[PDB]
């Protein structure tokens, strides 16, 4: 087991240049929980996608980038378990292997207007960009 | 006969057993064999898998295995696998999907081949090619191309694929599940719009389930399962028929199965989609293709994101597991299958005899944590009692080659024997 | 398994008159869920106790009575997972058995400064009693 | 000296496990629940107690307290085997609070507290109840001796006491059974739960939590600590009994614990009732104080209901937990085998797991079905130049019938990933 | 004390190339035990030999090369104990000392039969060999 990962913009792990870095072994767990309704009342609202490197740095995403996971719901904690197997039960397959890189960003605005905004977003504004370089 | 446990009970001794002599050992590590497909019908089966390089994604493999073989009793009072006739498919590196079919104890291979991994995002079934590759025991493997141009449809498709774990001989006509693509909305939805859920505050529930059925790398392409028929005299003059699933209870397209069980026809869909419940039913009508779906509330499968195990409620939603179902008796409607215990995670296979609405008995395939991905499981009989052949996608071995596993087991004589 | 019970002033389950009962078999899944912070801020802590059917028409406990579970962090998801079998890993053994009554109760103020209000509270201003009646 | 086996992480390991059944008697009642087992083995020969009670499985709640006298024998199996030797019932069985055993000079040797009130804990104290030593070999009839606690001394003011726990020790004359000591005043301190940087309850303080975490959960006036009791003699006469505390370092709520001889050392276990939901354990430095050097277990948990389920890590006011022994395999790797409970809050899934302090090296389920297991025991030893483990299990697989705990023998694998 | 070595050809600490290689400081102990009857009852004889490099590659030995110990009884758990001082109490006096190489082997056949081979065996078809740079 790892320690999960709260995805909001109200988490410092999210090192402001870096991201959030891990370095998981194979056979680990990883829970991603996006936030539950705040005390405060401010509605996160993203949509995550599973990216390349390259457009990680450019932070854009085209069609084929499948929506990992979204946080459609503010009440309900909705949650993203990650076991670091081969096999996956996500469409297109998803092989982790062993001594890669795994790039997770989101490109949305804070709210559900631009919830599908897939040109910028958080992942260059706050740089909560998730990369796991397995191995080392 | 019909003699066997049908009640709630714990600790079944399915006998199980595994099988190792049928699937080929490779001898290079990075070689990763993947989703196997396997059909049996009159003592006879047809296993087909997928050979990659450094991945286990299905187009992306050089290698696809076909083999035959047949049922055959060693005295040992349960069903082996005898290896026949075992070929590459000579398209193997062109090949998108392909289904197993033994027909009269033969061996039928249903494929979908193209140039274009992507084919259907941005392409149409005619810029691709599909195949029927045929053999036996003793004959050598035949290929020929099926004359798409020569098809009819119900419908205005524009692209197709033969998808699922296996298919169906009905006499001269073939019945292979197939997934299509069509890139106008012309279907509705009573079943997913009259769901009693929270509403997502973007869109409406007639817009929610219109758009679930939208390909997720194509907003404007839309998945459709159906069926394909084809009948011919004796390899010649084919006549080919493409129809789609009834608009009851639509889900997204995903790979499917049909097979002959117990004088009836079985249909399967795996749930890739927000209703994560089983989808299977027994065919009623041919056109359109409906299968009486049951309302199972036990079994489902795990699945990453936002419709894991047991969710209801209609949502965008992409992904799931394939696990096949076979019917053990048609009055007490009790099915086995091979599911994933687990509510996110693809993992601790569980052969289950269930209910439509209660779990009857399981069992957990290994005592240690064993990644899978998907299982098919097919039941007949043998010396006048039911016995199963189950296969799992496994990954036992991390970081090391992968390669499916084959169980064999039998539904217990009596309940709660250890 | 069971559907949970989600133990909130805002749950439809609690019958005005008769409480919530169930008729749960042996072996089954029961997760008694302690509500998340709500939407609208209002804050639900409570205390519940194993009690005795005596002890729960009046709606009081003494010490004997132990804490089963009590409502404390309104951020974290607090839970508590019930198998219906013999064995239980709490104190004072909780034997459950098959064809016996179990009767789960809270006494509490609705804040935290009746938390530990152990004369009426909500066991019969709201009937928020959970009675489980193994068998039948 | 010698030590080959397993060391590293791996999967699939075989333990070569079997169940033994002819040790463990069946009792032909349905009704009856055999509850809360005990085993203790050295030397080549075990102590093995279990209680006996009518449609409930609580410990006092007991009519019957079986007490048997056995050996390791080898069959030419490749492998230990059990051979009940001796089997009686406690004469006072029907008063036990609580018994635990142990082993000495290849003969069985159990400490019982014995009470006219099952609440004795509560509100009575020592001096009101009686302890007792029943001891026995092979065939002999069994003698039981009133413990004199009346020339006992202690280093606290402790108002009650009660043997509880897995297992004692035997150290030349002295015997040293685990013990938990009642006492109506808070004495202790609790850097270790106040050095935790947690969310703070708004009712309470940090150092309000940790010393009330101490109390009794039915005695809000009592506090229970735990500790051991020296017992020395000349040949059953003239007895000297001493009561130690344990060291006030890292305190948890009283629990059944244990004590044993392994590899040169006295391994002390305490059963995790509390908030700290992970494995305390440890060896022991100094006699008086009680001080074992308490592990650093990142690793190791047991499930639990309520507000400290399993890996649950911040102080809170939690009572509840489960029992689970463990038992060293190699000093110098840290290495440690114990039957653990996988699951979070439910007592059920029980896995042999062998781990280190940091990481989980390598474990096996128990069952392919689930299995409720409320507690379980564990003890290894060398047989045949190999290291063997037998656990005892408080199973409860017939759900609605009988009760009977489960006894197992298994290996510690040779060579890493076999199957 | 060091992390004794099961002597077998059912051991993974023999590496498919470089044998089993260990590195220990003067002082410390090492057993080298030779295995039990394993369980499906397939006796495993042996005769070890201390033997210098030159002859450990090629994995033979002449006469003079000393018997270290010998796998007799498959039933008796035989070992040998190993600390790395100078004095030893074994024919031949076999000096330790530090910064040196010292090579374990056997040329023995699988059973009885080939106990006494000396030409090639195990050194080779499975490379049993332990290496020691103290
Ligand atoms: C498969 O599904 C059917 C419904 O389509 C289930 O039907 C009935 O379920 C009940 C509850 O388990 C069964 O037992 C009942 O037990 C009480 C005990 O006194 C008895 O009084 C009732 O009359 C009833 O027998 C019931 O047997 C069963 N229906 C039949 C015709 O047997 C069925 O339970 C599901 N499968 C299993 C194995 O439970
Ligand atoms: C998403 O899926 C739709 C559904 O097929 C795709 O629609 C088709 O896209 C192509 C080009 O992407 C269009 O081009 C056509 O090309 C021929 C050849 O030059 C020309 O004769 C036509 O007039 C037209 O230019 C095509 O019209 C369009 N629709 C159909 C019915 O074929 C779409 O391209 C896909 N988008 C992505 C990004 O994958
Ligand atoms: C048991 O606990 C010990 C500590 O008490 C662990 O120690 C060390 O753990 C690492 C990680 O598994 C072992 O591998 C090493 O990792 C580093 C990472 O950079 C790598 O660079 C090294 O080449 C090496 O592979 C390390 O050997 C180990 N050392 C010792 C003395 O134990 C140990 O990992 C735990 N047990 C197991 C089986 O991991
Ligand atoms: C909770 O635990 C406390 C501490 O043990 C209990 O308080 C003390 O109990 C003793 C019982 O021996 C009381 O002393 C005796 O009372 C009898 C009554 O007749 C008298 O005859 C004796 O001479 C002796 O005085 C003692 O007074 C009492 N408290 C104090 C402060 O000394 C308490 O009873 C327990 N409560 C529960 C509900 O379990
Ligand atoms: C995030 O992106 C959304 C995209 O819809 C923004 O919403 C639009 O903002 C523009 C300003 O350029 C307005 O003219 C539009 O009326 C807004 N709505 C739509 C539907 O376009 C939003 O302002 C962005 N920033 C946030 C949410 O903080
Ligand atoms: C678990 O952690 C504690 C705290 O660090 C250890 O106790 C310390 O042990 C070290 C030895 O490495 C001593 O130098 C310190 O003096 C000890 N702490 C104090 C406060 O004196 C304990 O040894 C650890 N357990 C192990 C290593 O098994
Ligand atoms: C020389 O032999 C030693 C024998 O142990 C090798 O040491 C281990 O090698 C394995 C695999 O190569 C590593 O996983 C271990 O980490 C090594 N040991 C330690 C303590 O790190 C060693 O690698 C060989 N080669 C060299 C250059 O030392
Ligand atoms: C193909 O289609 C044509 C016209 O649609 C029809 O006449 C013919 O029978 C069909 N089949 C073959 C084999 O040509
Ligand atoms: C398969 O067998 C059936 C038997 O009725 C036959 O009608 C059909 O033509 C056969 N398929 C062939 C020969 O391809
Ligand atoms: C949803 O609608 C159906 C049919 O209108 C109804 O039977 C069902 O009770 C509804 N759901 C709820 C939760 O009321
Ligand atoms: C569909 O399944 C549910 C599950 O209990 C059941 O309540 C409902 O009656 C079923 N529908 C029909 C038509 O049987
Ligand atoms: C509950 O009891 C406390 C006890 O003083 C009281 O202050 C409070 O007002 C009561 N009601 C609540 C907390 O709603
Ligand atoms: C109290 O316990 C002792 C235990 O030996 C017993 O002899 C005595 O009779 C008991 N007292 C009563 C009143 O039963
Ligand atoms: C146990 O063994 C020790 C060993 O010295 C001996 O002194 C003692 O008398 C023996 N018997 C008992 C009952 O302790
Ligand atoms: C110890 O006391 C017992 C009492 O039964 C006696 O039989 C024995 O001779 C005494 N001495 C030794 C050494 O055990
Ligand atoms: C080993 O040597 C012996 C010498 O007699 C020979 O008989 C045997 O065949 C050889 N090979 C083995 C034992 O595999």
């Amino acid at each position: 087991n790892l320690e999960p990962v709260s995805w909001s913009s109200l988490n410092p792990k999210f090192l402001s240049g870096k991201g959030l870095v891990i370095y998981p072994k194979i056979g680990d767990k990883l829970d991603i929980i996006c936030p539950r309704a705040e005390a405060g009342r401010p509605y996160e609202y993203y949509k995550l996608y599973l990216v390349r490197p390259e457009q990680a740095a450019a932070c854009s995403t085209v069609l084929d980038p499948n929506v990992l996971v979204t946080c459609n719901r503010p009440e309900q904690e909705i949650r993203f378990t990650i076991k670091f197997q081969e096999f996956s039960p996500n469409y297109m397959g998803l092989e982790f292997k062993k001594h890669h890189d795994y790039y997770i960003t989101s490109t949305s605005n804070g709210s559900l207007e631009g919830l599908e905004n897939r040109e910028g977003g958080v992942c260059r504004t706050r740089t909560m960009k998730i990369i796991m370089k397995v191995g080392q | 006969g019909k003699i066997f446990c049908k009640s709630v009970s714990k600790d079944p001794d399915f006998r199980l057993k595994q099988i190792d002599y049928v699937i080929p050992v490779q001898q290079d590590r990075s070689i990763c064999m993947n989703n196997p497909l396997l059909d049996i019908s009159d003592g006879f089966f047809t296993y087909i898998h997928y050979e990659g390089i450094n991945s286990c994604k299905k187009s992306d493999s050089f290698k696809v295995l076909l083999s035959h073989g047949e049922i055959v009793d060693r005295g040992d009072y349960r069903p082996s696998l005898y290896l026949l006739s075992s070929h590459y498919h000579p398209y193997s590196m062109q090949v998108i999907n392909c289904v197993p079919v033994t027909c009269n104890q033969s061996s039928f291979v249903f494929c979908h081949i193209s140039n274009n991994t992507k084919t259907l995002d941005n392409s149409d079934y005619s810029s691709d090619e599909y195949y029927i590759t045929y053999f036996n025991g003793i004959d050598r493997p035949k290929t020929k191309k099926i004359p798409i141009n020569n098809m009819t449809a119900d419908n205005r498709y524009i692209h197709f694929t033969f998808s699922g774990g296996g298919g169906v001989c009905l006499g001269e006509e073939f019945i292979i599940p197939v997934t299509t693509v069509i890139n106008t909305d012309v279907f509705t939805h009573d079943y997913c719009e009259s769901f009693n859920c929270s509403v997502q505050t973007g869109k409406s529930l007639k817009e929610i389930c219109s758009e679930s059925l939208r390909s997720p790398t194509n907003s404007s392409r839309y998945n459709l399962n159906g069926i394909m028929i084809i009948s011919q005299n004796n390899m010649t003059d084919f006549k080919i028929q493409l129809n789609g699933i009834t608009y009851n209870k639509l889900s997204f397209g995903s790979p499917g199965r049909l097979s002959k069980t117990l004088g009836q026809v079985l249909y399967y869909q795996s749930s890739m989609s927000w209703d994560t419940y089983l989808k299977a039913g027994f065919v009623e009508k041919w056109k359109p293709f409906t299968p009486n779906w049951m309302n199972n509330t036990v079994i489902s499968r795990p699945n990453q994101g936002n419709c894991p195990r047991y969710h209801k409620c209609p949502e965008i939603c992409y992904g799931g597991t394939y696990n096949d179902i076979a019917p053990l008796d048609l009055g007490k409607d009790m099915y086995v299958s091979v599911i994933l215990d687990s509510d996110q995670l693809a993992e601790n296979p569980e052969i289950t005899v269930f209910n439509s609405t209660t779990i009857l008995y399981k069992e957990r395939v290994s005592k240690d944590e064993l990644n899978t991905r998907s299982t098919t499981t097919s039941c007949f009989l043998f010396l006048d009692e039911p016995w199963c052949i189950s296969v799992l996608e496994t990954n036992r071995f991390n970081g090391k080659s992968i390669r499916p596993e084959i169980y064999s087991y039998k539904i217990p004589k009596y309940c709660g024997t250890k």
